[PDB]
């Protein structure tokens, strides 16, 4: 019940911590320019259809 | 599912003896293309069938507790026009245009499964015709009904055979 | 207010002349309308055998209309009740007669009046009942010309759906008639003004020719009981006057009324 | 077989005859109960 | 290139007493068999289709189900509800194969974050919901998803966000309230504080007014397909960021030693999975 | 109507007995959303819709002979998902967008349905399978020819090419 | 080198502002606190040093908590069920930490295994028996590893799988009968169609007598250690055989800019986990 | 119940596969001579104090 | 008794004020499975006692008033690994014992072997700290030199050299 | 006046409870969908821009939408009839709109007629012929309109009349033969007992020609627009000669107490107009 | 049927009525000089674009 | 062709971002009867007008480059009624055209006249918004001396101008 939300919002938690800090050391979120890669680069990435 | 459009009707059978003696006459006096009997009870649909075969009926019998798979198979031969009546009991609106007629042998003890039974969607929903097999005790559970679907059954007259 | 006929019962009991022709007359009415409405595939034979016990001929007229009236509102069994009707010609033509008499001047009503699904039932009915050798195949071939003459939409519709039904036996009996129709066909799918989707029908319907008409058989296996030489085709043209009878449909006193009762009786002990 | 084929087709012809003549003689009308078939049309 | 044949015109030509060969055509025979099965697959006939597909060495072959279960799924998006039925099915006997489904559906969904590639977004957000309606993924995988597209939004993360809660807001709700009242909250504070298309806009009130619905239009798991009791279910804890080998070498056909042995095994096995 | 931008293909499954065993095998090797099959007869459909759900297919059934509204609620079953294949005989474009294969189990007996089968209102770039029999082929190059189209004979790397 | 020096003897040497030297000043505050935490846990008061745990950030030192637990447990196993109880609390709220310590000591148990470690596989085959023992990491873990040590047999082999089994066997018998049979019925055939030395016939008939005793001198949880209900407990479930990262780069310092928000987060956390 | 029985059972048996497989490939398990490693060999070694 | 492989440190704690602290401090360095801590007084147990136990310590005492019954029946439970820290006097059996500090040095020297020292050729190497403040000194040097054996102050890097 | 701001400026100008501000910002909000709705309608979209339609407020604000639909169709008269089909629908669902629509009609073709104003009399006319022939209003106004435009005839007059029978013409013959029959011999009796244009006669002889024909080339409901079956459709009876009241007040925005509640009422009865 | 026909043609003599005697009531239809005004006179009015 | 009557209005759209979203409340507070949208790009006409369907709005798409036989048919479709919006660019007879929008200004100067003038003395009046931003405004006051005509700022009022 709660116990299981807890456990949830901690590990929540843990992502959130580990994606604020991966977009720190990305060159400049504002004005990144990177190759197109075929795997991934994904935690800092944004979308742009 | 709703019941508006459909022309709900009853007849006072008074007890379950004269049931029989009654769907009979009224095969005497109304035109048929195809129609769909349902009872409560497992045995009284066999009862039921294995006398209309009897009756020179051309009849297929369905039941909740056969598999999901022998049921198509049965209400295949059903919607080809090989039996002209279908017995059955709840398992499900119906899918097949010819059912002219529907007939409660039995009214539900459980009012909730009468649409299931008589009830059909808007979209495919053809105006067609219900007999409810009422007796003095189902004569309770008949107008608690009418009220909670806000519909309307009428005790059916000789003169129906006019009336379609 | 309808009452079960077992509490029905026990109001009058009868004491077997005047007063109870009407009770033997609603009788039969009920027994051939229960039987009309029970008969199928599976149990043609019973039911003909049934229907034979009940004076069938006293009630012609009565027999008549419930069968028209079964098919009219219950096309989708037509064939068996062709094939019921050419099993009852068979040992009562007059009867036969009668049916297509009614038959027929109910397809010319519809189409003076314009109603579509009377003039659908009434042509599939005399497409089986051609396919069951009861009518002339000239029925068929006056009817498709009236239809293929000035063609219009909703003609040239029934006329095909029509055709569909009856096309192999009159590819069989009359080649020459059916081809003409099919170069009709043609000759209206080019050079008359017409809806595509007709056309899309038009199309099916020489797709149905190459098939040879395999997906309408001319009797179904299980309903073709008489055979040829104790058949009686009966041939009513299109454009005859005919009297429905409907006088038949009313009860009458006949004074020899137990002489006629058993005369039946002895006339069906003999033919089974 | 062929006999039979062109006695139906005798009865065929009269009938188109029939037909034919009975298109010449026709003239708006009412909608009538019995018949005037032979010369009506469809119009669903 | 070259010409299809159909396969009767094949089996005129060869036949073959098992080993080596054996192997490769039983390789090919289970591949089209899967394939076959997972076209099949439907709401009506979720059942036998089970049974049939457990008749087959899907442990051996679990790389091949994998793979065409994920293409069918992302060619066929409409079914993505059966198709995760189908997988809650098969997780409930042989958890391998779900969580081999699961990290390589998460890397796909990743690649195509990566790689700006919209539709291959949707279907993966689309796989992933229906997979935590059915327990097979552990609710954790929603809410980082939602909470990486909702921290720098744009118009088509937000659309691809919102999308995705459409379709696992209700077990979102019944099992961590707090944490889809927070994504809620982020949803009103980037529909007021930011500025933005109507059109962007008018999604956010739509889920609003989903949510006032109670989620009515978007159920669990739809009457029919409720068949791996909680109970019975293994809810595999795989997170988004994990660093997953999706085992691409389990595709290709590899002779192995005791090959007639563990498909015995297997069948013992089968005969006891009922 | 027209025919631009449909793959079309043919295989030469030189027999009818072969027929079956190949629709078979086609869904063994591809990956299909839904489909609709088109077959001559309606007798024929019959037989495949009822060896297709021996099958476990979830199919649905029409023809030329049920009403013009019986029709739209076979259509509105197979449209709604509840179905994946639709075998029907000549009765019309069509109306879903998610079919991915259009498959010929029988070729048109008259040339001029076949455009009303496969082809599309407005031209959804599809693909479509021809079952030809060797009897067949001649209607084939007569449908090649007519529309002025063309039809390749399917790979066996036809799987990667959609 | 260098003479060690007294704590209160530096107090007079420097004083320090949330900047650079605060945070690694208190990251070796947190670690030298963690360490002796670590030291002081027992069965009599684990309740209260748990709750003084709690007060520290170890979300920020997972790392810091780990390697001292498992460098407490490989010191003095004696205590290994009251470290694994310890772990089975803090797991409860943060599952994280659960996972690290698991990893690590399954990265552990095979570095053993492989380098022949005789007293480092007893260790790790005890604390990995103890954590399943407290739902804290799934059966499995067991199963393989006595699949692994009786499949090619050895003395070392067998002995260091019995002692594991001694500790676990209970466990298994409520939660997997049949992969214990499965291990049971490998123990006798060993016992029999194997020529072998003295003391593995004693140590496989004590086996079968503890069997017979029904696990009376080990029990899975000691009275006063039961102290997360079933319901509440997060099962890891980590196979053997899976690549694990250790994830070393957790237990060295660095900087992270946002510091100070973290440690009021936390603080916010643990005003949430009592 | 079961359930979770079944399922342990089936991550045992890929777990047997996986191994059972891992000593085919291994230089000959009788007679092999390598290194002294200090990651892991693991799944083929044996133990020797 | 023999004080040959017992590894024998001291820390300069300066005076008695910063003992508690240094103790405490190398709880936080060091390893420790269990460790006796000896007193020369009864006072000083028992407040040192009090203190640990403050501080969350499991901890059993001891002295040398209460009969040579109970404080077996005390060491019993220490040996039970109940308590993790034995705090105890000179009085006249635990193998788990990593660490044994001298809290004091012994107001009178031949003590000092009873305290620390191994009964035999192998007993355990171990680790023995003694808290020395800057009047104990000359208590150093005479332990020392009586039993011809070198303590080396321990330094910051001890915790790599166990 | 002043100068017309883009509604993307606006919105960073000025934000928003359940305040009066909030009813008369959605008020405002419903015209402009409504109007907009109106504008896109068209015969390939009428069932998806119906159930958009629905979607909005139609009780509150069935004035805001009457007068948006004659407005759209005394402006663009070439997509009359899928406005009366658009008409039927919500007329099927809400009658009250279509009576007041209706009502508006009428008194806007009374106004016309007796201010000799041509092309409005031309629009209305048509409105009421589609309406009419989608069973919207009773056929009694047509032939109550044809009898008065035939009473005192003019060029003019008999002009809109037989073009408003042209419109209307099928239908009138398939519900009232003798009434149509009626208004052609009147039609006969001014063309020759009668002073007229010679144009007007020829009108006249082609409208035999036309009735002749019997109005094929004027059907009752072209292909995609008869979407409400017979028995569910509602035809309101307004006679031409009756005093209406257009309802004016409709128009103009007005506080209600009871506002979220009936917007959720409205909300409930939505999820149940399909 | 008939009956829908039967009550139209009601309504329409009925009007028809209404209508004969507001153009008796106007005053001489002949020669009537009025003002344009914004509501209606209609009934009597005729048509002159 | 020229410009005289034609009622010309110019909106600051102020950046291509809110070009759309003015559109939409274009249609929202006017009443329009058809309306023809031009764009200078090809690419440009056929996101608008894929971008518009999606807002359910029945249009057709136009552009240089398809042969002056095919527009012929799709311009057909657009005077037919059964689309209500016409998207195109520059390649030049609709009386219904209610409304002219330069959701594009002109590139070149001398197009515009092309796109909102009328020829000769009877012409149909109609009336034209321009979608200026910042950056076109320089043409926009540089085409209206160069035809002498006028373009005012729209008003919030001109829902009752038409």
């Amino acid at each position: 019940g709660t116990s299981r939300e807890d456990q949830t919002l901690a590990l929540l938690n843990q992502f959130k911590s580990k994606l604020t800090q991966a977009i720190a050391e990305t060159p400049e979120n504002d004005i990144p320019e990177t190759e197109v890669e075929d795997d991934e680069g994904w935690m800092s990435h944004v979308l742009q259809f | 599912l709703t019941l508006e459009g459909i022309k709900q009707f009853f007849v006072a059978v008074e007890r379950e003896e004269w049931k029989f003696d009654t769907l009979c006459d009224l095969y005497d006096t109304l035109t048929i293309t195809q129609a769909v009997i349902f009872c409560n009870t497992k045995r009284k649909v066999d009862w039921l069938t294995e006398k209309m075969r009897e009756a020179n009926f051309t009849v297929s019998s369905m039941h909740g507790d056969m598999p999901q798979k022998e049921r198509e198979s049965i209400m295949k031969e059903f919607r080809s026009g090989a039996s002209r009546v279908l017995i059955s009991t709840d398992v499900w609106g119906l899918d097949v245009p010819q059912v002219s007629l529907i007939i409660n042998y039995d009214l539900p003890n459980n009012r909730e499964l009468y649409i299931h039974r008589i009830g059909r969607s808007g979209r495919y929903g053809r105006k067609g015709v219900a007999i409810n097999f009422v007796k003095n005790d189902d004569i309770r559970i008949l107008r608690d009904i009418e009220q909670y679907y806000s519909t309307q059954i009428d005790e059916m007259p000789m003169n129906v055979a006019d009336l379609i | 207010a309808y009452i079960p006929p077992a509490k029905l019962r026990m109001m009058q009991e009868q004491k077997n002349s005047l007063a109870y022709q009407r009770m033997s007359w609603e009788a039969l009415k009920k027994s051939i309308n229960g039987l009309i409405n029970k008969v199928n595939i599976s149990n043609i034979s019973i039911i003909i055998q049934e229907l034979l016990q009940e004076n069938i001929v006293r009630g012609r007229g009565l027999l008549s209309r419930s069968v028209l009236q079964a098919q009219s509102a219950s096309p989708i069994f037509t064939h068996v009740y062709a094939a019921l009707v050419a099993i009852i010609n068979s040992k009562f033509p007059q009867i036969g007669e009668l049916i297509l008499k009614r038959l027929i001047l109910n397809f010319r009503k519809g189409y003076r009046r314009n109603d579509k699904q009377l003039c659908l039932t009434a042509s599939k009915f005399v497409a089986h009942l051609i396919n069951q050798n009861v009518a002339h195949e000239v029925l068929c071939l006056e009817m498709l010309t009236l239809l293929l003459e000035r063609p219009t939409d909703d003609s040239v519709e029934v006329a095909i759906g029509f055709l569909k039904e009856c096309g192999l036996k009159l590819t069989q009996v009359s080649p020459r008639g059916i081809n003409a129709i099919f170069e009709r066909l043609r000759n209206i799918l080019h050079e008359s003004e017409i809806d595509k989707r007709v056309q899309y029908m038009i199309e099916v319907m020489f797709a149905v020719r190459k098939d040879g008409f395999k997906d309408h058989p001319i009797i179904l296996e299980g309903l073709d009981l008489v055979e040829e030489d104790d058949q009686f085709t009966h041939m009513l043209p299109l454009e005859d006057d005919y009297n429905p009878e409907d006088v038949l449909n009313v009860f009458k006193m006949d004074p020899n009324f137990m002489e006629n009762e058993e005369k039946y009786k002895a006339i069906k002990k003999e033919i089974l």
